[PDB]
């Protein structure tokens, strides 16, 4: 066989043996669950 | 996308020599994510075989030659065939040894050979078994009928599907009547 | 839905008539088949004597 | 972050697992099946039911196909807890399956015991025991309804349901022989139990009612069912002794593609006794005390996993006089063979040799066709029966090649073979492709 | 697929037989309701326009 | 010799097994599957927890599909070993599954107990107990985290993973009712335990993260899932008596294609008590000694396999007044039905009748549609409750048709059924096709 | 009766039985290839004895190989209660080498971990019957043990190793026998005078193929998707009586991993994954005055009593990001296997699956650690404040604590089971990825 | 329940709370007369009680539930009976020996429409503005001396 | 970790930038009040970046 020996590094296809060194740039943020359950009501005034 | 510049800094006072520390981008892709075993070698070696010019229509009836194969006609024609692999992107294919070597003598003063040998691709760090069906005329011309890799000569078919479980018993077909429930719901509107 | 019942209906009837009309199914030895012994002991039955060649 | 961080880190090595994906796991397609219903119908038993009697039933045409058959018994304990051992199983001495006068198959009480010992397991085995014995320390006079499921090929899967509707010319009968005696019910060892009750028996058959489309096909079209059959012969066991390791060559009078062979040694006096008796806890009546005897088992604990009481030192099987595999210890056939081929835990004294990758299943997976073999022989070597069974230290501290002096009581050998045949049903008649 | 066209079958005039068996549709409801057909109101009970729309109306 | 001597013995009888081969067992081709990842994510519980509280959670859109759900609880023993019985199971009184406001399903603590009694087995059954009870002889004050898995269709197989992603406009919710009392935790029979701690609770949902290609298809395509639902109704048991055999005609107010129907008789006082109490080991508090009483169970051993303590004598199910099967003994529903249909062991007092070949699985394999049965009835006959529960001789030496006088306390009847409906998803919303 | 169920057909049944595709009243058995299976003894090179290394080369007798069972004969160096899976302990390790390449390697502890986690019910009991003395046997008792191997080709015929296709490579199993086996040649640290040395035999079950299949194996290239075990030992943060130790253990693993499994143990006593205590079965003489909480009841070394386990909680993180929310240790011991295996796991043994069904053979989701720069297992330990000699202290205590004797469990064993591809062609085999 | 959906659900305590806030004067008294014994009845006395439901359609004709328009869906009421009732089967914590089990019956007042109105209700879609009760139980922070 | 020992850490790549770093120590008093002087500082003999 060829014995590929893939290295570290995520966020890319299998064609890349290594992408990052000690700190890869790829980062993922959480989906911020229940974001629709927040209304964000504005403020209003009273009759002067 | 990284920006590499010149780093404008003041001129050094006493010396002129310093540490450069050139930029480097440590990332290595593969030529294919799955390791090549014999297919790439099969096409590159298949384009080096000769045409129908040998005309060795006869069966030959090759017989084996049990020997340690130190230095004889089998390894000589094997190295002669490996020397024919001189393409632009062709591998080096360092020769190793021969197993299952057969010679056949044709009444028209010909010598056919069925030589299986092992090669070691140094650029890819691995070994392969190649099949060389080559004949030799009386005028020392070595015609190669088929030069490819072993295990690439697959049989006619692979019958069993290779079930994973030992005993699972899949559900049998219903085998309906004259319409098989497809034309029944398709013909009606 | 009617054809789901009729198409098999027709089949059932036709096969019925076969059986109603003809003895057992109208078939032959295929139906009235005794088990095959299917063992090899008989392969070793030997001749008792040899004739003179003529 | 989270599960997404695993999903995103796809590499070269993952191509073999998910590249060019073919399947998923998160959406199941169930297949549409035919309409059917299952109903329990009581059958009529002809002949008198009782100990030692032979009775039979003819399965009625109360559905189209049949599967499960359960023989019910009502037994009354003739003694206290610990005096019986699977008594409903012992009672049903044998069962014969005949279609149109042709024997299809036949089971024996010992087979039911071997079959269970070898192929059932865990809670299944326990529940089975609950249906054939008293397992909650019941007392003398206790009355219980037992259920003995049959183990014929059509009693194991709907896929082999017997198409009674396709057997218009042939009747299907089950003949049942009841034992002359059952331990802890009407006899205690060799002694009759005065006042013991006769068993009440009933045979139940679970019928499959098909809808019109399928019912028609079964009634009208020919069928082929790959079926299992049990071959069985009894043999005298060469008797081992304190002075010797008996050896024996048993010709195996078997035929057909065989999935496996199974066997046991036993004491015909005590149902299910496949091991020597001993004064170690659970190995004999009264074991552990002054009253202990190694002439009578603790019936409720007749079976055991203590290999020290087994008698087979080693065995091999020859085909046409040639070794089939290297000789292995009896413990191989007791523990490893079923480990590999079944996955349950087989009691000491019960042995298996498989020819199949998975003999416990329905799908054939390698067979030994004995109809093509001239001399199949089982070669056995027995253990030296020198250990004084009345001294637990002698037993518990013994060596691999020896057993209890009481092991010489296991003079009967039962050899079974389970094979394939083909059941053909056509034009209202049926029988087997091979004899 | 089962039963290979038997052109040699003589009784092809199965007109004297009634193959329809309306035994499965005796006592059904709209889709799968169970109210023993619910013939309670002694009236005509007009047709309700059940349009095959999605989970919402619009 | 060797394996080759078997291989060579090929003949006519082997053609059905190996001629023109279709499969091999010596080379497996694994299928390439889609990309996904699994993460266990804590959901927020809305509402205070503790005994008697009712809370709910909404499953957040963390992943695309959801399957397994485990409710964690932390309980502390209110007494010593032997005082509790599956207390975390008892605690979770019930769980309701709702999508878009439609009730999809609902389970009860007793259902979890009944389900387990019938469908879990062996080490799964034991491991389950380890997640809901104290099984290592723990003492008062012992604290453990318990894990109560949910058993809704999507909590059993990835195949029915709930497509939360395809329900863009519908919320998926779970409502959890906690018991007001849990035996051996905050109450001991009818008495409260002073100082008992209130439970801590958390709901964990295992999410499936799909890659883009699969995620998109789930989000955009319509779906039809064939799923199972629980139907449940409680009934009062015809009071068992020492004077006669109580009997009862119970209307079966069930609907939908039912894979099976199951039931149990219990003393509602004591969770999991499906049998009469008695002075035999494990059958009552203090059984076997001077302190024994048949008014309180050995809670740690509440369940039993000794049918003698089960009240049901016999039963049948009628559909529109017609017997659906011949009347069978209660022991038939307790032992044979689960032998045939499940393969585990069912505790005394729990009865199963299947309308399916394999009700323990996902493929319907035969159902009884009660929405087409005008009047289904369960007809039960009870044993005569004349056995003196405090006297082992009477408890253990009795007859088939009788039980303990204490069986009169099994005044509750729980009838359950599992059936198939369709969960349809379209245009971002979904719910069940049949009401 | 049954007929009324057929009649009672509604709209709801269309999804169950409309337009039938299948039937339950007909089974089709699939015709298969011709083959035979034979058990053949291998030659053991080297020298069998405690602490010795031996090896065997699999003879080319059949075409494919599957099961391998190692037989051992041991005698008891003491009475019942002194041994614990001694044949499992004895096989210290086994290495699978093809043509000089290490394909895999198992350790006695893996066999114990694997069994404890993935086997079950009567299979597990039978296994114990083949590796230990389970009928209260006494000193001097002799028994033959059978230790099955669990390499990918020993799990299923589907991965039978095609020796026929490996003409240029030999297949060897290298074994290390333990220097000591509890209750056989040593009792705790004390040698047992007169103890016998083991007798060993290695058996390989071979598959003999008929002509067409045999030829396909010999001539076709093959790619087997197989399992491998990765394993490293680590120093366990030592838990204590006053504080909860915590530790970040880097997971130096690679390849698509189905699951991680781990335990903490006292290396002195094989199979001890939990603390010892004076409660029945939890120590030698437990429950009485003579109880010693520093010496296990060897015959009852394993337990389901979580109180004696040391993991408070754990999480896995990848490149610093949480893989999943932190869960209590009992989750990895009871729920993970409840969800993914369906068996019961002994206290002190933990599993975290990245796969839907890790106990099967078909890939069902993996974590490829070869693509992670820093994979870490983060463990929080329980407080070891309980006086193990006082049952009340143990049995009536809280969630976050354990026995003071739990601090003896200083060896951390982390396993990872992954996939790779073993490609056979050119008469040679080898791995697709390193 | 309508069509498998929970529309609403009331509890005995809600009926008590509802009454406490919304019924009054003689309506409240007459209500009590239908759910209790208010004329100093004695032990053994038997009485038929009438407990009205207070779901939106039980309050006004304006919200009459169009059963006619629900041809494919069923409408059900599930009633849970208390394990104990004070002065009926329990006295404080003590069971009352000999206490009778309740008799129960559910009565529904049905509107019969003429042809034109009935047809429109059956065929037209409807939007009924209704009320629902939301309810949860909580632990009371307990005050002290 | 212990007195007189040299230990080290590679700062992980969990975020993008780093600012504050705090080394925590748990120490116990080997004598009464007045016997120590900023001992956490004394213990951390040096730190190399």
């Amino acid at each position: 066989t060829e014995q590929l020996r893939v290295g570290p590094g995520l966020g890319v296809g299998p064609e890349v043996a290594a992408t990052g060194g000690f700190h890869q740039f790829y980062r993922q943020l959480p989906l911020n669950i229940n974001e629709y359950k927040l209304t964000q009501l504005p403020g209003r005034l009273v009759p002067g | 996308f990284v920006v590499v510049g010149k780093f404008v800094e003041p001129i050094p006072s006493n010396p002129g020599q310093d540490f450069t520390l050139l930029p480097m981008d440590q990332t290595y892709t593969f030529a294919d994510p799955v390791p090549d075993t014999a297919t790439a070698f099969d096409v590159v070696l298949s384009r080096f075989t000769d045409k129908k010019a040998p005309a060795d229509l006869l069966k030959g009836a090759t017989f084996p030659e049990a020997a340690p194969y130190t230095d004889s006609e089998v390894e000589n024609i094997s190295k002669l065939a490996l020397s024919r692999v001189k393409g632009p992107d062709a591998p080096v294919l360092s020769f190793i040894s021969v197993e299952y070597a057969a010679k056949g003598v044709d009444n028209k003063k010909n010598t056919h050979y069925d030589i299986a040998f092992m090669v070691y691709d140094q650029v890819k760090n691995f070994s392969l078994k190649l099949v060389l069906v080559a004949v030799l005329d009386a005028k020392n011309k070595l015609w190669i009928k088929k030069f490819s890799s072993f295990n690439s000569f697959t049989p006619k078919d692979k019958g069993p599907k290779g079930v994973e479980n030992i005993d699972e018993t899949p559900l049998a077909e219903f085998i309906p009547d004259f319409v098989q429930f497809s034309r029944l719901y398709k013909d009606n509107a | 839905e009617c054809l789901k019942q009729i198409l098999p209906g027709v089949r059932a009837y036709a096969l019925y008539v076969r059986d109603a009309s003809l003895p057992f199914s109208g078939g032959g030895e295929e139906a009235f088949k005794r088990p095959e012994l299917a063992t090899l002991k008989g392969s070793k039955v030997l001749s008792g004597f040899l004739p003179l060649d003529r | 972050a989270g599960g997404l961080s695993q999903l995103v880190a796809y590499g070269a090595q993952d191509v073999y697992l998910t590249g060019n994906p073919q399947i998923t796991f998160f959406k199941t397609v169930y297949r549409r099946y035919t309409n059917f219903a299952i109903e329990s119908i009581q059958q009529t038993i002809n002949g008198s039911v009782g100990f030692g009697n032979k009775v039979s039933t003819q399965i009625s045409r109360n559905g189209d196909l049949i599967t499960d058959i359960v023989v019910e018994f009502v037994l009354t304990k003739g003694g206290n807890g610990g005096t019986t051992y699977y008594p409903a199983e012992e009672l049903l001495q044998d069962v014969e399956l005949e279609i149109g006068g042709q024997r299809i198959d036949k089971h024996y009480n010992d087979w039911f015991r071997t079959y269970d010992a070898l192929f059932r397991m865990n809670d299944d085995r326990y529940n089975y025991r609950r249906m054939t014995d008293w397992v909650n320390n019941e007392l003398v006079g206790a009355q219980k309804r037992f259920y003995v499921p049959l183990i014929f090929f059509f009693n194991q899967t709907p896929g082999l349901a017997l198409p009674l509707i396709a057997l218009q010319y042939h009747e299907v009968k089950l003949y049942f022989t009841l034992a002359s005696q059952v331990q802890g019910v009407n006899y205690n060892g060799s002694s009759a139990i005065a006042g013991a009750a006769q068993p009440t028996m009933s045979v139940w058959v679970d019928y499959i009612f098909l809808d019109t489309q399928e019912r028609t096909r079964f009634a009208q079209l020919p069928h082929e069912y790959l079926i299992e059959q049990l071959q069985f012969t009894g043999s005298e066991t060469a008797t081992p002794s304190a002075t010797t390791q008996a050896s024996q060559n048993i010709r195996l009078n078997f035929n057909h593609p065989t999935k496996y062979l199974a066997w046991n040694f036993n004491n015909p006096t005590n149902y299910g006794q496949y091991t020597a008796l001993a004064n170690i806890p659970g190995a004999c009546s009264g074991a552990g005390t002054a009253a202990a005897t190694v002439t009578t088992p603790d019936y409720g604990n007749t079976g055991t996993y203590n290999e020290q009481l087994a008698v087979l030192d080693s065995a091999k099987i020859q085909l046409n006089g040639q070794d089939r595999f290297a000789t292995r210890k009896g413990s191989y056939f007791n523990k490893v063979q079923p480990y590999q081929s079944i996955g349950g835990v087989t009691p000491a004294g019960v042995y298996l040799y498989s020819f199949a990758l998975k003999p416990a299943g329905r799908q054939p997976s390698g067979t030994c066709n004995f109809s093509r073999i001239d001399n199949a022989t089982l070669s056995l070597t027995y253990k030296t029966c020198s250990i004084d069974a009345t001294s637990p230290a002698a037993v518990l501290g013994n060596t691999e090649t020896v057993t209890a002096n009481t092991a010489t009581l296991l003079t009967a050998l039962n050899i079974y073979a389970k094979n394939y045949n083909v059941l053909r049903i056509m034009s209202g008649m049926g029988g087997l492709a091979y004899a | 697929p089962e039963a290979a066209d038997f052109a040699q079958f003589a009784p092809k005039n199965l007109q004297a037989q009634n193959f329809l068996t309306a035994t499965q549709w005796i006592g059904v409801n709209t889709q799968g309701s169970s109210l023993k057909n619910a013939n309670y109101d002694l009236r005509a009970d007009p047709i309700i326009p059940k349009a095959d729309v999605g989970p919402w109306m619009m």
